[PDB]
């Protein structure tokens, strides 16, 4: 490959682990922006994010925060890019993508760290996790087979990266409302046939849901039902309804 | 309010002119340009464009010509596309442009790389 | 072989109604002895089987009724409170001979609306259970829902013939142009099911009840074609609903 | 604010006091009344009941305690009860006025005096 273009693979997929994020980017303001197709590649770099191993991927969106205070369209189509491919992802849903989708998801919740996205796009990246191919009566799906419990680790990935800033204020109210949504997708899942005494539904997933609900709510019920899971999305529901004035007025 | 909007899951070979070819004639629009590998998820290579659109009506009326508007690639098969709000809204000087040819530390780094 | 003071209740609800003035009647329901639970609840249930009246004369029922509340005010309330639950117990019955009695009581709910009994809350209350108790979100048959079942329509139908003119002004015309939204979705679930064919097709008598009901209410409604229209207009109106709750963006 | 809640698909043979005899500790309400056999869809005969709450805290723990409760009819049979919010939530208020000067007046009324002879002669 050209001299440049594996100049940019040192710059972003080996120095940034250890190196001033400050310096790397004047070396990055440095690249010749007018040039179409060089301006291109590392929008291609950094949608495979795959490559930067896990821990330093919130450093390749504290660079890119920098930079789009020159060349912002250059943000625009990285986000653009990630969106499209964690979409694309759940259209393949190959199991030999799934690091590659758990790191591009990851990078979302970091570029919503350092203000590239603002809440809404987090929002509606993780409903399209709980409903984007999946019936709306639970039953097994062409996206979401029995088995595939994917869904579940991109949700838990995000909200691990940027749910904890879903404190105050209306993030608060719009995580509280998917939480919701999210713990009857879970009993939907749990409640499949396909998990018996001898097929259990795996304990590492059960850890990972209550690490993730417990770091964003100390004091969150954990639904240990399926009705019970229904009846609390009644319930929000019935104020959606209320204040939608559907029935009633105002 | 709700204005950008994205027709995805094109061929990977379609080009701008060839897709603009098919959507004439174009409603009022700001921003349109096109994107095409750029994934990850090599080799499920498709391609996509964005619009942002000037008025509210033109987009329920676009979406209705064009999702489901099945296109054909190179050797026949066929894409069906579709149309849907794009999920980020937001569309798209400096004196250190294009500086790192003729620049020390791009230079040391060249003769690291002959080796 | 019945209590004298039985068959002239019936009487008076059942062949003079429609006969003589209901004044006239009026003064005699107020000579019965209200004061004995045991007569109050067989004039309630003479009421609730509104299946009795002819179809012609079951507004002078509720014309009764109403005046019957200025003087046994708590006797509107439980006459609301068992027609309501007959209706619903119709759904979970759904045995064809009772189509009648069904049709009378929907016919009799709404004319308690017109005669300012309920208010519209109870009217969309009931309408939007026709199209939602015991059906699924796929649209997908059901046991209470069985494919050619097509009485929600004619419930439906029925309670916008008796009640749906009202419903042109106001806070009350929004929520009918919502309900007929999502009628009309569940209109095309039911065209869209395999058991229609050339050979056995959907009832055209059922097709004109629906566009006569909506072309007496909404002169400038556009009838779908399609159901791929009709779950167009489903996802744009819940569009409105998502931007209104802020469930994603403020 | 939604009070009004019923409890409905009660055996037809039930009783009020039967039914409260079930539901205590019962909380603090307004309304309580008990109807039974008054449906026009014979023989699927069930018994309902309305409670208006006074706090709305009490509800849900009145919905998880007792939607889905068993009860028992004259022959053991099983009675799954439904709790939700009613569909009309008017309840009654009191005895707001005094009595219709007319109510059990209709058994020396001339009217109902010649019906009396005609159903004599049925």
């Amino acid at each position: 490959r050209p001299p440049l273009q594996e100049y940019v693979r040192k710059l972003l997929y080996k120095d940034l682990s250890k190196v001033t994020t400050e310096k790397v980017l004047r070396q990055m303001r440095k690249l010749p922006w007018q040039d179409q197709e060089v301006k291109d590649y590392v929008i291609c770099c950094m949608i495979n994010i795959w490559n930067v191993k896990y821990n330093s991927i919130h450093c390749v969106a504290n660079l890119l925060a920098g930079l789009v205070l020159y060349q912002e369209d250059v943000g625009i189509h990285v986000v653009d890019g990630v969106l499209e491919d964690i979409r694309l992802g759940m259209e393949v849903n190959q199991p030999k993508f799934n690091q590659r989708r758990i790191s591009s998801a990851k990078f979302l919740g970091e570029l919503y760290n350092y203000r590239m996205v603002e809440s809404a796009v987090i929002f509606r990246t993780l409903y399209s996790f709980t409903s984007f191919g999946v019936n709306p009566d639970g039953s097994p799906s062409s996206l979401d087979p029995p088995e595939h419990l994917f869904r579940i680790r991109l949700v838990c990935t995000i909200l691990d990266t940027c749910g904890q800033y879903f404190d105050r204020g209306s993030s608060k109210r719009k995580l509280d409302c998917f939480l919701v949504y999210f713990q009857r997708y879970v009993w939907w899942k749990k409640s499949l046939e396909v998990w018996t005494k001898d097929h259990p539904f795996p304990i590492d997933i059960d850890y990972m849901i209550s690490d993730t609900l417990e770091l964003l709510r100390p004091k969150i019920k954990l639904c240990n039902s399926l009705e019970e899971s229904i009846r609390q999305v009644q319930d929000l529901e019935r104020e959606f309804l209320i204040k939608l004035g559907l029935v009633n007025d105002k | 309010a709700l204005s950008k909007v994205v027709i995805r899951r094109l061929p990977p070979t379609l080009t701008k002119e060839q897709l603009q070819e098919h959507l004439q004639p174009m409603p009022e629009h700001d921003y349109f340009e096109f994107f095409s590998n750029d994934t990850s998820l090599y080799p499920h290579m498709y391609a996509r464009a964005y619009i942002n659109f000037k008025n509210q009506e033109d987009i329920i009326l676009f979406r209705d010509r064009f999702d489901g508007y099945v296109f054909l690639d190179n050797k026949g098969q066929e894409y069906p596309a579709i149309v849907e709000f794009a999920p980020f809204q937001k569309a798209a000087r400096d004196t250190k442009v294009g500086t790192i040819d003729d620049d020390p530390e791009y230079r040391k780094f060249l003769e690291s790389y002959a080796t």
